[PDB]
């Protein structure tokens, strides 16, 4: 294209230069014009950009005739030869590239099914106003390009969210999101599907791929059944103790209802105990005024003091309640015989072990 | 005429440390409140220096400038000192020591400050490549985020497009203004043309809109050459950088908005399945 | 799976695969790189993974010699006589 452009431009400039140097035969060459070739190239570049200064212009009628024919030939070259070829050099890729590894930004890679509904709640309760020290840049990676609603959603969180297009099976795509160094990778899953063993085994495949790339990453995934979660203990690189954990939607979603059948309303407590929710100060004596005084309470894990060692569990609960106003729901008992097993409200017979 | 004493010097100029290279490394990124103020104060003084060049256009290209004179000239030199002490720390603080040798933020400073720091020893002034400092206006959208006005990234892309438009337009206008003020070397500078900078900006705005009056036009052959290259560079900027980005600011929503509650118009809301037949 | 009288990792298996860039998942042992030639891949070399796509190479090898295919067809099928 550049060669045919420059060749046509220089050829027509040379032709009109030759015409304008000589005069006119019917005027017996009495109407010449003195034009250097560089000024003539200036003329036929000003012309084909439709600027048209007029500092240098054709003065021979035979030259004006060639200019009339040549602007039509230039448009016929422009409307029929280039304008589809220009559009072939106009398909810029929307979501490509890689991640820029800014230091101090442990980029969480989130993959698996990604939709406005699934991502929005997660983004609302993850990138919340009441977090402490969030310097963490979420990197979504998914092969289907998003619709316009996700464009509007990602534009809202501009400083923390980057989307990328591609699978998590091609290890080149994992090399683009810098999966090798990341605090953890979270694989989401659809709430609904035609077959739960489709997306269950697909997420197991994604866990296999991500641990095959870098075997020292924490993966927090989702499952849709309970009988498909045993395939995660299949992988030798998957260590639950190391902190790689799988959240089963069916077990938790339809376990909360089961515990609620015992205690009417436990789901509200165990959902407000873990969502980072904003306290709104209500002055008026409503039920909300008494409700929002427990929403701002959350769950923490903590090692115990040495002074509590050897005592009984209700004694330490009594001290932690009256003295420090902290409720100890459960403790971890670790023995050589068995893997440490969380015990909730352990009986007085059980005593505290050191550390 | 020692115009080449500045330009050739500019061309030849173009031709335990691991803990002090990262002392300002936190100040490069937008991590502290202190790292903001460095880019803000190199940008505001770049604006101030650009103003001097705009005032300098009236002045003759080559002149004698001493130390005890008009204070604009005296504070211009302190601006240049602050500039060199600003971008001098990033020679060792740059991770890549290869692409700093051709960085657009570095070539813009190779050509302005070394003519000044040679001209101090000469006690003169030539209207050198001081128009180039508007190329730092691409860092405008960097510092307008920090004042918490640009938060929607569509506004940030709009500010980026307007900034690169105005910066390219003013830079090319300054370049062709410098070319048309002087004459031609092969004609021994006998073919000058007297152009104010505002008329020159008028010229290169009439040009890139493909209007082309011709009340003001290039008369130097070296100027006409730059106009030929610059209209192709403007179309190459127009056909390959903007025309997809313009279309990103062209998706207007068909059926949005709300209802205007005109009094006396009890508006029946009809919802549910809606089709031409029903 | 585990058994007593051992560990199920010693069990000889062949699975059929449908992708070239999918064979590295079969092999628990670490490999030098994710981007490994299929021939160089540990599972293929051991012979515990038959990719279906390498048969697509035989159409090349049948092109350049008329007798490769009848050789494989009589070596493998066990006398596939017409």
């Amino acid at each position: 294209l550049l060669s045919i452009f420059i060749s046509t431009w220089l050829t027509a400039a040379g032709f009109i230069h030759l015409v304008e140097n000589s005069g006119d035969p019917w005027e017996n060459f009495q109407n010449n014009q003195a034009l250097t070739y560089w000024e003539c190239v200036y003329l036929l570049m000003v012309t084909m950009s439709t600027v048209g200064y007029g500092d240098v212009y054709a003065k021979t009628t035979l030259g004006r005739l060639f200019m009339v024919f040549f602007i039509l030939g230039g448009l016929a070259m422009f409307a029929s030869y280039v304008p589809e070829i220009i559009e072939l050099i106009g398909n810029r890729k929307k979501y490509g590239g890689s991640y820029s590894a800014v230091s101090g930004r442990k980029h969480i890679v989130v993959c698996g099914h990604i939709t406005l509904e699934s991502v929005s709640n997660f983004l609302k309760d993850f990138l919340h106003k009441d977090r402490d020290d969030v310097n963490v840049e979420i990197v979504f990676l998914h092969n289907i390009s998003p619709n316009l609603e996700l464009e509007a959603l990602f534009k809202r969180h501009f400083t923390q969210v980057e989307f990328y297009q591609g699978s998590v099976l091609n290890p080149h795509d994992l090399a683009r999101v810098k999966i090798e160094s990341a605090d953890a990778c979270l694989i989401l899953a659809n709430k609904y599907c035609a077959d739960p063993d489709a997306e269950d085994a697909s997420n197991i495949m994604r866990v296999i791929s991500i641990k095959n790339y870098h075997p020292k990453i924490r993966i927090i995934t989702q499952m849709l059944q309970y009988h498909n979660k045993a395939h995660l203990l299949n992988i030798p690189s998957w260590n639950w103790k190391e902190g790689d954990d799988a959240i089963c939607l069916a077990e938790l979603k339809l376990g909360f209802i089961a515990q609620s059948c015992l205690a009417q309303g436990l789901s509200t407590m165990l959902a407000n105990l873990f969502s980072m929710r904003s306290f709104i100060k209500i002055e008026e004596d409503t039920w909300q005024k008494y409700y929002l005084e427990g929403v701002s309470n959350e769950m923490y894990t903590e090692y115990l003091s040495s002074a509590f060692v050897g005592l009984s569990f209700p004694t330490v609960c009594e001290l932690c309640f009256v003295k420090l106003k902290l409720l100890m729901i459960a403790i971890e008992y670790k023995s050589a015989n068995r893997e440490s097993r969380i015990l909730i409200n352990p009986g007085n017979h059980l005593k505290i072990q050191e550390g | 005429r020692m115009w080449w004493a500045f330009l050739a010097s500019s061309m030849v100029t173009f031709f335990w440390m691991t803990s002090v290279k990262d002392w300002a490394g936190v100040m490069i990124s937008a991590q502290t409140l202190t790292g903001r103020v460095l880019v803000v104060l190199v940008f505001a003084l770049s604006i101030g220096a650009l103003v001097i060049y705009f005032i300098d256009s009236s002045n003759p290209i080559e002149s004698c400038q001493n130390f005890y004179k008009d204070f604009t000239l005296q504070i211009d030199m302190a601006f240049n000192v602050f500039f060199l002490l600003y971008f001098g720390l990033r020679f060792i603080a740059a991770n890549d020591k290869l692409w700093f040798w051709l960085e657009v933020n570095s070539v813009v400073d190779f050509f302005t400050v070394p003519p000044v720091f040679v001209s101090v020893y000469l006690n003169r002034s030539w209207l050198g490549l001081r128009f180039l400092r508007a190329l730092r206006l691409i860092q405008f959208s960097e510092i307008l985020q920090f004042l918490n006005i640009l938060k929607t990234s569509n506004s940030i892309k709009l500010v980026n497009l307007l900034s690169i438009f105005i910066s390219t337009w003013l830079t090319a206008a300054g370049f062709i203004h410098l070319v048309e003020n002087s004459g031609d070397p092969w004609e021994n500078f006998q073919n000058n043309q007297a152009l104010t900078y505002w008329e020159c900006v008028y010229l290169l705005m009439v040009t890139m809109s493909t209007v082309g009056y011709g009340d003001v036009y290039a008369k130097t052959t070296l100027g006409r050459l730059f106009m030929v290259f610059f209209i192709l560079g403007g179309l190459a900027m127009f056909a390959s950088y903007v025309p997809e980005i313009i279309e990103l600011i062209g998706n207007r929503k068909k059926y949005g908005g709300s209802y205007s509650a005109v009094s006396g118009r009890k508006h029946i809301v009809v919802c549910g399945h809606i089709t031409l037949e029903s | 799976m585990q058994f007593d009288d051992t560990t199920g990792v010693n069990i000889p298996i062949i699975t059929e695969l449908v992708n070239d860039t999918n064979v590295q998942f079969l092999d628990q042992d670490d490999d030098d790189d994710p981007d490994t030639e299929l021939y160089l891949t540990q599972p293929f070399a051991c012979g515990t993974a038959f990719a279906v796509s390498v048969l697509d190479s035989l159409m090349s090898a049948t092109y350049f010699n008329d007798n490769i295919l009848t050789l494989i067809r009589t070596l493998v099928t066990g006398g596939a006589t017409p």
